[PDB]
């Protein structure tokens, strides 16, 4: 069922037969990662590596002790040696804690994985700190988003995503600590 | 009628006439004595007439070299076999005073004109450095009280040179095929002595130093060497079209070289990359080993027939030999030897070792 | 003929300052676009430690992308990618698999057609005009998803430093069309994870591989742009070297012509005066 | 592109072995083809002055003018390289006098002075041996007056004098494409037009190797074919647009689908103006 | 007549026949060139008089390659096949290897694209051009040059990197048993017995690059 | 300004003008070294763009208007 | 160069000078448009080596 | 320059010293001797210089030497005519020079 066991090493060996021999092996995305999933370790007690990423940033890469992730069933939390997870996130607040101090990033959604070696990779598109959103434009936009309700299920699905993201943004901005 | 010389660039691009004045233009060390010796070796044996070698203003060592190699190959015979000789030598070499080097070409012409006018047969006249005639009259003309002409020459350059050159012709009663080496004074083809003698020749083979510095020998500038025989009504349209296509590819590469030297070959079109690759292949393919150069190059020389020249250069033009590298064309005879050398260079890409033991050079062999 | 050489010195000197400007321009663009390249380098890592690296897998249908430059003074970057295109595209060939080739950048549109013309379908270009954004790479991923292969190949140049850009093939498999079929060993390695999606795992991998294609395509065309700028900075470095050595040769030959002009005009004047006195 | 009227002198200037004689031999052979078709009054009688050439070079032209038939209308004035320097200085004037017979008696002449640059070297030789003091390169002071005395005899006469005509084609050989020489800049200043032949255009395949950007005709549209006045106005209007775009597109930067049109159309016109050796159209 | 000035000078450098005694006279004219312009008047005069040239470049002399002999331009055609026979057996490979070194330095004047067979001819050329450069006022006998270029055109020096070759050839001249110099001088060329003893003697040599 | 010199130099300058011309000629030397790259405006450098902008200021300073000496 | 472009009369705008080009002779509305036209034709020539 | 040489040669040959001579602009010495060669009606050699340029320069520079008594060391400012080192006046001067000290801005 897995009769083509590829990899960098197999492609190196087969690629020395069909390409001309003077060409060095093309690099692979594996060659710039020292961290894997099945490579056990990287745990060290209470704090775990939280690779909070973004297409246009890297928001965090140091080790944290508890992460609140806004999955599509609801908000869940990750402690150190958590179960492996591939969690799709709804638009909500990813809370990074190192102790008493909490930094609250409101994200746009996008997946968040927990691997067997305890590394967690939050992977969202637009991941803003909740400081830089205004509380005025959200209901100002949701009043229009509750109006244009067409039969076009493309536009209606965009309206559903609009009212759900805007409602989660509102419910996260009135409920500050 | 064409004179086959067995030289690829000469037969292809500026072919020689059998009763024509031929000039080899060169700049002190580009190879016109080696070309005139290879033309002697190729032409002056098949051509069954008499030869005259008029050595004007050249090295005495080279006259001794030609004399001894002609005694060896039996062109010159000594003693009672002297009547079976084919060449007569007239020498005014560069140790002679200026009056001797100014008249020795006329002596060699007189010996050639007897065989043309009285014996009535074909002569080969080879004149090494007809420039030395002009230079000798320019040394003399200062002391004759003449106002000097351009760069420093006598006022009578054109008429002295033309009076000497118009005697070297084929008439209705006999033929003189003339090969003159012409020296250019400071690699200056616009100097008045080369520029004057350009109009006296039927085929002007111009040797360049930039071609010689790329290792290409004979260092014949293919876009500066002309003939009156490169005419489709004279050589046939196959030869003429191959020669003009070769010149078109070389001129296009010459127009690209200013870009290639700055922006590299990475900025070129794919059409431009194709013409640069083809033009490098036909630049190397115009080079040829000479039989007279093998005593100091070590590579044995090749006589390339004209049909093989036309066919090989047509194949490299159309793109039949783009599979072969550039250096497979360098210093080979014809297109069979390009494919032989291209198999051999590829073959030697592996075989570089196993001279480790199993010797004939251990202590008790 | 003495004024042809002076204007040729003029041409070579203006070319040599133009290329020195473009070298500094490429060096300026290389530093303020490296601040966006190693930011986006992080997000490629969770997908490779989740899905792994399966370049030589027996796809039925494959879309290979060679993302290249738009402007052309890059100096053999795009041709190196065009040769690694066929070098990695012949190492796929094991059973007569279908291949679609796609080029990002105008200089790949002209260069893959010489080698693979029947297998060419799309040219994305004008991509680095303003900048590279993730919505743009998302739309390019969408049009690469319109026809839906079993594998994706992205060929680009990994910007290591301003010296080395050793080229990269990154591979993206369709969700269970081949990807989980490449994961099942004595069970599976994907079954360690609790799928916390709304719908089934077959749809969370469907969304997850489109997100992986968008991330890989974004990082590929960002790394390729920064390696293009550094390759142009190294290409216009040799152009000013060539336009300086050509300038020095031309200056020496102009000095020879200047000296010869003064000597020949002087010899003309002396010969004119001596014919009267 | 550079049309020539009757009574116009046109310089065929070029480098060493371009097509200079071949342009002038084609103008003579073509007059044989037109003389059979025109009435007797408008027939052009050609004179080829061969100054300083080989004697077998001009024997190849008498053989070419015989087997074409142009020798019925051609005079050849041959002062070869072995003739004395006053015979080569004076042969353009002898040929102009043989051709001024047809101008003065109402007919039409065509004089071709092949290498006026070899007549001036024959003039410089006598001037330096008559101890006249040398000037530029060594030439006498009156070497402008040497050629302007001669080329101004090519005229289109008034109808009171017969309406006769004499058309000159002086040939000047340059050294490296250097038209800034002494004898070159004199005859450029005397003649009306200029047919500048380039050795780099010769080897690109473009034969006749006419530099269309440098070749002039001062008579211009006054005395060309009206059937080609309305066609070759567009031809030079497009070839002027061909020249600057090919200087850019040989670098290989970018192309513009109408810049692509002008370097694809100008290649249709460049190949159109090519021609074989001895076939005037 | 400044050609005649030097031609009537250098033509007296001759090799006479046996009826005239068999004496010889070898000339070394020296011509200073301005900025490498070989196309000067007196330079191209004397080039077309002499039987060869030895071109000495400023770009090789500034780099410390001394004597700065331009091998692509230097030539001697009358002295060729009239040189030392052992040196003629060894030096054709040296001329060919310096030719290919010049080819691959004409291709890659900047180092980033290494074929690893082009790296081989680069390393061999850099070894040989370190071999041929020597010091002033100390000429070498021809057998100690034959053995020194025999040890370089073959293996025997690839252990030494690029710097210690000047000490490597001195170690080779010092540690080789000096009988083989007498056999090479007396015989004229390397006989196969001498080639055997020479391949043997170039293995017990303590190279400073180790 | 690059080719115009004075071998007497600033020993015969107006003091006060010597206070400001000494840095004026340095700024104009830096501008002349970075000159002819001002056609690259969209291709900005943010350290040489300042001296290029100020050199374009100062070359516009030293212009005069024909028999109005100052 | 102006004549090979087809601009006729092929007057070099930068190289053609007059003593009537003072603003106190031909006015300022003529002088400043002539100097502005010359400045635009000059920095075009400075750009023209990079357009090509 | 010969007058300065004579003052230096007295200190060398009578006083026995290591003298310093400063020929300020040796090119102006060359140019002055070229002018007096042009004024005496001699044909100028290459580029425009006196036909005796090498010997009119070597007559000055060969008196600057070390004798057995003392020495003269000459520090000569050199102007290079058209920024052209192959011009015959600096090419003739540079044959005599034993050191250059280039002062840079
Ligand atoms: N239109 C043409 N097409 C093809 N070949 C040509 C053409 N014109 C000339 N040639 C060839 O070019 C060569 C030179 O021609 P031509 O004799 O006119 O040179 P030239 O300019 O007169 O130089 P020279 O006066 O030195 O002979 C001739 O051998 C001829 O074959
Ligand atoms: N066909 C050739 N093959 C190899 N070397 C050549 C060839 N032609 C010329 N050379 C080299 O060029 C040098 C000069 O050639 P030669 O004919 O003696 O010069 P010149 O042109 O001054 O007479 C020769 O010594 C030879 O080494
Ligand atoms: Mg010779
Ligand atoms: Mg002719």
């Amino acid at each position: 069922e897995a009769a083509a066991p590829a990899g960098p090493k197999e492609f190196t060996e087969v690629w020395n037969k069909k390409a001309p021999s003077t060409l060095i092996v093309p690099e692979f995305p594996s060659n710039y990662t020292a961290v894997k999933a099945v490579g056990e370790g990287q745990v060290h007690g209470d704090a775990f590596p939280v690779n909070f990423y973004t297409p246009h940033s890297i928001l965090s890469q140091a080790q944290k002790d508890t992460v609140v992730l806004p999955g599509v069933d609801g908000y869940f939390g990750v402690k150190a040696s958590h179960v492996p997870t591939i969690a799709q996130l709804k638009p909500g607040v990813v809370e990074l804690h190192s102790g008493a101090e909490s930094e609250k990033f409101f994200v746009s959604g996008g997946f968040a994985f927990v691997h067997p070696n305890g590394v967690t990779d939050i992977c969202v598109l637009e991941a803003a700190t909740l400081d830089q959103v205004d509380p005025a434009a959200v209901k100002s936009a949701l009043a229009a988003a509750s109006a244009a309700q067409p039969t076009d299920e493309f536009e209606q699905a965009a309206n559903r995503a609009a009212i759900e993201l805007y409602s989660a943004l509102e419910s996260a901005v009135e409920a500050k600590a | 009628e064409i004179l086959v010389t067995g030289i690829k660039v000469v037969d292809l691009l500026a072919p020689y006439q059998r009763g024509g004045k031929i000039g080899l233009f060169g700049g002190a060390g580009v190879g016109k004595t080696v070309l005139i010796m290879e033309l002697i070796n190729n032409v002056a044996k098949a051509h069954g007439g008499f030869s005259v070698f008029a050595g004007v203003g050249e090295r005495t060592r080279e006259g001794n070299d030609l004399y001894r190699e002609m005694i060896e190959s039996g062109v010159i015979k000594l003693g009672a076999e002297r009547g079976n000789s084919k060449c007569t030598l007239v020498y005014g070499q560069m140790n002679e005073p200026p009056g001797a080097r100014a008249r020795v070409a006329l002596t060699g012409l007189t010996v050639a004109e007897y065989f043309r006018d009285i014996e009535g047969q074909d002569v080969l006249l080879f004149v090494d450095n007809i420039f030395r005639f002009t230079q000798a009259n320019s040394e003399v003309s200062a002391l004759l009280g003449r106002i000097p002409s351009a760069v420093g020459y006598q006022p009578t350059l054109a008429t002295d040179l033309g009076g000497l050159q118009e005697r070297i012709t084929t008439t209705t009663k006999g033929s003189i095929t003339s090969v003159q080496a012409v020296y250019v004074p400071a690699d200056d083809l616009t100097d008045p002595a080369p520029a004057t003698t350009f109009a006296h020749l039927d085929a002007t083979t111009v040797l360049s130093r930039s071609i010689a510095e790329l290792g290409i020998y004979p260092a014949v500038d293919p876009l500066d060497s002309t003939s009156r025989m490169l005419n489709p009504n004279v050589i046939g349209a196959e030869h003429y079209n191959v020669a003009r296509g070769v010149q078109k590819v070389l001129q296009d590469y010459k127009n690209l070289q200013d870009i290639i030297a700055i922006l590299g070959m990475d900025e070129l079109s794919e059409e431009d990359k194709l013409t640069v690759a083809r033009a490098r292949k036909i630049q190397r393919f115009l080079s040829q080993p000479f039989q007279v150069a093998e005593v100091f190059t070590g590579t044995p020389g090749k006589y390339v027939d004209l049909a093989d020249t036309i066919s090989g250069f047509q194949g490299v033009l159309t793109g039949k030999y783009d599979d072969l590298p550039e250096m497979a064309f360098y210093m080979v005879g014809d297109i069979k030897e390009v494919k032989e050398k291209a198999d051999k260079m590829a073959k030697d890409i592996a075989s570089r070792k196993e001279a480790d033991n199993k010797k004939v050079s251990e202590e008790l062999k | 003929s003495n004024q042809a050489v002076k204007q040729r010195i003029r041409a070579i000197k203006n070319i040599g300052k133009i290329t020195k400007a473009m070298k500094m321009v490429a060096a300026s663009k290389m530093k303020n676009a490296q601040i966006a390249v190693e930011q986006s380098r992080g997000l490629v890592d969770p997908f490779v430690r989740l899905f792994g690296d399966f370049p030589a897998v027996n796809s039925n249908k494959s879309v290979v992308v060679a993302v290249t430059s738009d402007k052309g003074l890059c100096g053999g970057l795009n041709s190196n990618i065009t040769k690694y295109t066929r070098a990695t595209l012949a190492t796929t060939e094991s059973e007569g698999k279908d291949v679609v080739v796609v080029s990002i950048g105008d200089k790949g549109r002209s260069q893959l057609t010489r080698i693979e013309s029947q297998r060419y379908q799309l040219a994305i270009a004008d991509t680095y005009k303003v900048r590279v954004t993730f919505g743009q790479a998302s739309l390019i991923v969408e049009e690469l998803i319109k026809h839906n292969p079993q594998s994706y190949q992205i060929l680009f140049n990994k910007f290591r430093s301003a010296i080395s850009f050793k080229p990269t093939v990154a591979t993206i498999l369709s969700p269970d069309l081949l990807e989980k079929q490449l994961e099942d060993v004595t069970g599976n390695s994907l079954d360690a994870y609790d799928i916390e999606a709304s719908h089934e795992r077959s749809d969370v991998l469907r969304d997850l591989t489109e997100f992986h294609l968008g991330v890989t395509l974004y990082n590929a065309m960002l790394e390729n742009n920064c390696s293009e700028h550094a390759s142009r900075m190294s290409a216009m470095e040799n152009s000013t070297k060539s336009a300086g050595e050509m300038l020095g040769k031309l200056t020496l030959d102009y000095n020879r012509k200047r000296q010869a002009t003064i000597t020949t005009e002087l010899i003309e004047i002396i010969a004119g005066a001596s014919a009267l006195m | 592109l550079v049309p020539i009227g009757r009574g116009q002198r046109e310089l065929i200037i070029g480098d060493r072995q371009t097509g200079k004689t071949a342009v002038a031999i084609d103008a003579i052979i073509h007059q044989k083809n037109c003389n059979e078709q025109v009435p007797k009054a408008q027939r052009v009688y050609c004179v080829y002055v061969a100054v300083g050439q080989k004697r077998s070079t001009v024997a190849q032209l008498v053989k070419l003018f015989t087997q074409t038939g142009a020798m019925r209308y051609t005079i050849m004035v041959s002062a070869t390289a072995s003739d004395a320097a006053p015979l080569q200085f004076l042969a353009p004037y002898s040929g102009c006098a043989m051709a001024e017979y047809f101008r003065d008696t109402g007919k039409h002449g065509l004089i071709i002075y092949d290498d006026l640059s070899k007549q001036s070297v024959a003039y410089r030789q006598m001037s330096l041996l008559l101890r006249r003091p040398p000037g530029r390169e060594a030439f006498p002071g009156d070497v402008f007056y040497l050629h302007s005395r001669l080329l101004e005899r090519a005229a289109k006469l008034s109808k009171e004098l017969g309406g006769g005509s004499l058309t000159a084609f002086p040939v000047i050989e340059t050294q490296a494409g250097d038209v800034s020489a002494y004898i070159a800049t004199n005859v450029i200043s005397i003649t009306d037009g200029q047919i500048f032949l380039e050795t780099e255009l010769f080897y690109k395949g473009i034969r006749p190797a006419l530099n269309v950007g440098l070749s002039v005709s001062r008579v211009g549209s006054a005395a060309q074919f009206p059937g080609m006045k309305q066609v070759a106005g567009t031809l030079k209007l497009e070839l002027a647009q061909y020249r600057e775009v090919a200087a850019f597109a040989q670098f290989g930067s970018d192309l513009d689908a109408a810049t692509q049109y002008v370097l694809e159309r100008g290649a249709r016109l460049t190949e159109m103006l090519k021609q074989k050796q001895f076939a005037p159209i | 007549d400044v050609f005649y000035l030097h031609s009537r000078l250098l033509e007296r450098a001759a090799k006479l026949s046996k009826e005239l005694g068999g004496g010889s006279l070898t000339a070394f004219p020296v011509i200073e060139t301005q900025a490498g312009d070989v196309s000067a008047y007196i330079a191209t005069n004397v080039i077309s008089i002499t039987d060869g040239q030895i071109f000495l470049e400023t770009e090789l002399f500034y780099k410390g390659i001394r004597p700065a002999l331009n091998v692509g331009l230097s030539v001697s055609r009358v002295g060729s096949a009239a040189q030392f026979p052992g040196m003629k057996q060894v030096a054709g490979t040296l001329k060919l290897e310096l030719a290919q070194y010049r080819e691959v330095a004409a291709f890659a004047q900047f180092g980033s694209d290494l074929d690893a067979a082009t790296q081989y001819v680069l390393e061999r050329g850099a070894r040989l051009t370190e071999m041929l450069k020597q010091k002033q006022f100390a000429p070498i006998p021809i057998e100690r040059q034959t053995v020194a270029v025999y040890a370089a055109t073959k293996g025997f020096l690839d252990k030494v990197r690029v710097q210690d070759i000047v000490a490597a050839e001195e170690a080779v001249i010092s540690q080789v048993n000096p009988a083989v110099f007498k056999i090479l001088k007396a015989n004229g060329k390397i006989t196969p017995a001498l080639d055997a003893h020479l391949k043997a003697e170039l293995r017990k040599v303590k190279l400073p690059g180790a």
